[PDB]
RNA sequence: UUGCCGUUGCUAUGGC
């Protein structure tokens, strides 16, 4: 038979869910960033647990360590890509000082409300998801979508986009026709 | 067969390179080089700048804006000359347009004369559009700033476009317009506009961002361009479709390929803090302000810091840069500066060097597929530069200092045989910038047309 | 030292005139001195931008006592010819003024100007 | 100064300019430690051109 | 407009043939079926229509291209 | 050679 396709889980439970404090907390993250469920904010959580993880564990290593210097400075250049990590802080003790509300911040939803395209951050997901916004040339409905720093000067109305430039949706123009009969 | 017909052009063809005379070899590879996108009239070396016969001849109108000059050509295709009737027989015209809403034309076909005025029609009040509505904007005549003019290479119609967001298409004989085609924008002023070299077809660039595609013979609208995020001052146009503009602030030089609808985009990003630290005055560059194609696959631009730029097709960045080429402006006089009595105080407040800034480059011209261009500003000279024969890199061939104010357009004749050719360059002279007044009124600057007419010898 | 303080290099007034042309287009620049004195008046001004060869310089120097009395960054520009092109009036400009508006289109790149502007203060 | 007429259809348009005029007239004295008439001097001059025009 | 781009060409004398990926701009359309594509690629490359063959045409999420 | 006003020759350039 065919060689088995690799899979992985990209959330974890957490250790203690019904903490009150942890119960406010998602309910600050779900609020300001308009995430549909408590899963998004899982997955964030998981991610940024690994990425702290792998930082400690090379942390660990001494100084000029082979691996060290290259496993972390890979991590670093990832990290400054996505725009995380601040370009002045470069180093493996800062990455450990990251916190969810940074890689949430880059979602293409905040994005799209930070650049004023949206007056509200449910209004970005709606835009996103009925395929409004493009990032350069290609049009992204995944508020998911994470913005890298030459990415995030390309966010716009999609040219097919009816506030791109296109032609009316359904609806306006069904509204011109009744008007004009 | 058609192919004899071939034969036949090329045998009459073969004839006259034996009157003209490997010479024959080498003049056979340049005719057709037009075809092939790249310089092939290497005469920068062999021109003689200092021994040119300078001109200053003085206009009415003020503030001459543009100037678009008619050449009638050889067309090896045909080998037939590009004048519009026998009459116009190697007769050499010059359009000129200028902020008094009129246009004028000059007989500039005797290099040793000269411009001499030949008809005119003036704009004003009475072409105001009653309506107030866009497309109902179609008087005959102008009502506002004339910005742009040029000359149909057939030699049959002249076109001018203005702030009045209108293009009058006037007839080269008697200056009569044919046709309006208003541009039907709120803020379509017209900027700048091109013919594509032996066609008819015009690209007009818009103050709205766009730049509009016209065909004179059949006088309608063909397409509009999109992309740029600021004004369209300037546009080029060669024998192929691609078409240079520069978007002004937006510090992006733009060529649209028309046939494929793509467009390539050029950025200088030049910083001083790096140049500075190479260097272990530099003015960062805020806008371009000219363009113009040396080569189908190379153009020059001029910018806003007194910075010439080399571009090529391949590379986003340029390839080689001349700062300050025009010089720093004056500095600004201690009197006044500051109502301080005492001298020493007033002198403080110039600040040392810090307050001193750069010429603009306002016209920039390159002869076609030619190694040598022309650079202009109201520093009162016209710099004439060279680029290298590995077309990466250019100098400063020499200067003419007869012109004196603002440089608003420049344009270059030719005559005489192959071998020996004359060179004249025409380039309309104001006492305010085209596209406003600015600019501190220079001492001395006169509204005129400058003449230069350059021997070519070696 | 000098009464024009502190001034703009030459990469710092680039990014100052970008935003002066995008508030020109979307009419949140107030152009001239007179404007710019009635901006603070009103306290509507994000900040203040004068040309440090204004002739003389003493005319605007009004701004600077108005601005720190109302905490309004401000800064110079060498040229008032090329502010005046920003500003997208055809006539020199000495001073001009940002209006305030939280719900702008080009307001982050105001914010970042304006933090430059603070720091340079 | 309109409650006294200090600075006075054509003459209101002279006094608005007056006053423009005076207004930078004040801001050189205000703000230079040692003030100098020349700016005053040529700035009555550009008014008396502008009045001649009207 | 619909421009068609040829890229990664290689030349197989072996199977006497040329193999190239088509990219294909269609703005404002839907698609272009096989033998507009074959059409235009006989003209560029100056050969038979029944010398052209196409396929594999995938148009990315968004459209355009 | 200029809309106007001068100078300079028998042509060339100063100001608005
Ligand atoms: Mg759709």
């Amino acid at each position: 038979p065919r060689a088995p396709r690799t899979y992985s889980k990209t959330y974890s439970t957490p250790k203690r869910p019904y903490e009150s404090s942890r119960l406010d907390a998602e309910l600050k993250l779900a609020g300001e960033f308009g995430l549909k469920n408590k899963k998004e904010i899982y997955r964030i959580s998981f991610q940024l647990s690994k990425i702290r993880r792998a930082a400690r564990d090379l942390l660990t290593r001494d100084e000029k360590d082979p691996k060290r210097l290259f496993e972390g400075n890979a991590l670093i250049r990832r990290l400054v890509r996505v725009g995380v990590l601040s370009e002045d802080k470069k180093k493996l003790d800062y990455v450990l000082a990251l916190k969810v509300e940074d890689f949430l911040e880059r979602r293409l939803q905040t994005q799209v409300y930070k650049l004023g395209l949206a007056k509200s951050v449910h209004h970005a997901r709606v835009l996103i998801t009925q395929r409004h916004i493009a990032v350069g040339k290609q049009i992204v409905n995944i508020p998911s979508f994470m913005v890298r720093l030459d990415s995030e000067k390309h966010i716009d109305f999609a040219p097919t986009s009816p506030f791109g430039g296109a032609r009316p949706g359904r609806v306006a123009r069904r509204n011109a026709a009744r008007k004009a009969e | 067969n058609p192919a004899d017909k071939r034969r036949r052009l090329a045998k009459q063809y073969l004839e006259n390179l034996k009157s003209e005379a490997d010479i024959i070899a080498s003049r056979l590879k340049e005719d057709v080089a037009e075809q092939q996108g790249r310089v092939f009239r290497y005469f920068g070396d062999k021109l003689l700048i200092s021994e040119a016969k300078q001109s200053f001849t003085r206009v009415g109108e003020n503030n001459l804006t543009c100037i678009s000059c008619f050449q009638p050509v050889l067309n090896k295709y045909t080998f037939e000359e590009s004048s519009n009737g026998d009459k116009n027989k190697g007769r050499l015209f010059a359009y000129t347009v200028s902020k008094d809403l009129q246009l004028t034309k000059y007989d500039i076909t005797d290099f040793s004369k000269r411009p001499k005025k030949l008809k005119y029609a003036k704009g004003g009040a009475k072409y105001i559009p009653t309506s107030k509505h866009e497309y109902e904007n179609t008087t005959e005549g102008h009502y506002d700033e004339i910005l742009t003019v040029a000359a149909s290479p057939d030699g049959k119609y002249v076109v001018t476009g203005g702030r009045d967001r209108k293009l009058i298409v006037w007839s080269t004989e008697s200056l009569s317009p044919v046709k309006v085609i208003p541009t039907k924008d709120r803020r379509g002023e017209v900027l700048s506009l091109a013919f594509r070299k032996n066609s008819d077809q015009l690209y007009a660039s818009c103050a709205d961002f766009k730049i509009r595609t016209y065909s004179i013979n059949q006088f309608s609208q063909l397409e509009i361009l999109y992309g740029h995020h600021d004004i369209v001052e300037d546009i080029s146009a060669l024998a192929m479709e691609r078409c240079v503009t520069v978007g002004a602030r937006d510090r992006t030089a733009m060529l649209w390929k028309i046939p494929d609808e793509t467009r390539l985009t050029f950025r200088g990003g030049d910083e001083p803090q790096k140049l500075l630290r190479r260097w272990m005055l530099f003015f960062c560059e805020g806008s371009i302000d000219v363009v113009s194609m040396v080569d189908d696959f190379h153009f020059i631009t001029g910018s806003d810091n007194g910075n010439i730029c080399l571009w090529s097709l391949a590379k986003k960045k340029p390839i080689f840069t001349e700062r300050i080429a025009h010089g720093i402006l004056p500095e600004p006089s201690f009197n006044d500066i500051s109502g301080e009595t005492d001298e020493e105080l007033r002198k403080r407040q110039l600040q040392g060097k810090k307050l001193l800034q750069p010429f603009w480059i306002t016209s920039l011209y390159a002869i076609p597929y030619s190694n040598v261009f022309i650079s202009g500003s109201w520093s009162g000279s016209l710099k004439v530069w060279k680029i290298s024969d590995n077309l990466r890199s250019f100098e400063l061939l020499g200067e003419l200092s007869g012109a004196k104010g603002v440089v608003t357009k420049i344009q270059v004749v030719e005559s005489g045989k192959h071998g020996k050719e004359k060179f004249r360059i025409l380039a309309s002279i104001a006492k305010e910038h085209r596209l406003g007044r600015w600019i501190a009124n220079v001492s001395g600057a006169r509204n005129g047309i400058y003449s230069a007419v350059i021997d070519q010898t070696g | 030292n000098p009464k024009a303080f502190p001034l703009a290099d030459a990469a710092l007034t680039q990014q100052i005139l970008d935003v002066v042309q995008q508030a020109a287009n979307l009419r949140q620049l107030k152009k001239g001195a007179n404007e710019a004195t009635k901006t603070l008046n009103r306290g509507i001004s994000e900040f203040i931008i004068m040309a440090a060869d204004c002739e003389p310089i003493e005319i605007l120097l009004h701004l600077p006592l108005l601005c720190e009395d109302k905490n309004v960054p401000y800064v110079f520009v060498p040229s008032r010819v090329a502010l005046g092109r920003a500003c997208g009036v055809s006539r020199p400009v000495i001073a001009a003024s940002i209006t305030t508006n939280d719900a702008s289109a080009i307001k982050t790149q105001i914010y970042a100007v304006k933090d430059k502007i603070e720091t340079l203060l | 100064g309109a409650e006294k007429a200090l600075f006075r259809k054509n003459k209101g348009r002279i006094s608005r300019y007056l006053a423009n005029k005076c207004s930078m007239a004040s801001r050189i004295d205000n703000y230079s430690e040692e003030p100098s008439n020349v700016f005053g001097s040529v700035l009555k001059k550009q008014v008396e051109q502008r009045l001649e025009f009207y | 407009a619909v421009t068609i781009r040829t890229r990664k060409v290689i030349s197989n004398p072996l199977l006497a043939r040329k193999q190239f990926v088509v990219d294909v701009l269609h703005p404002n359309r839907a698609n272009v079926s096989k033998d507009e594509l074959r059409e235009k690629l006989a003209e560029v490359y100056k050969a038979e229509k029944d010398a052209v063959s196409v396929f594999g045409f995938r148009t990315q999420f968004g459209g355009g291209k």
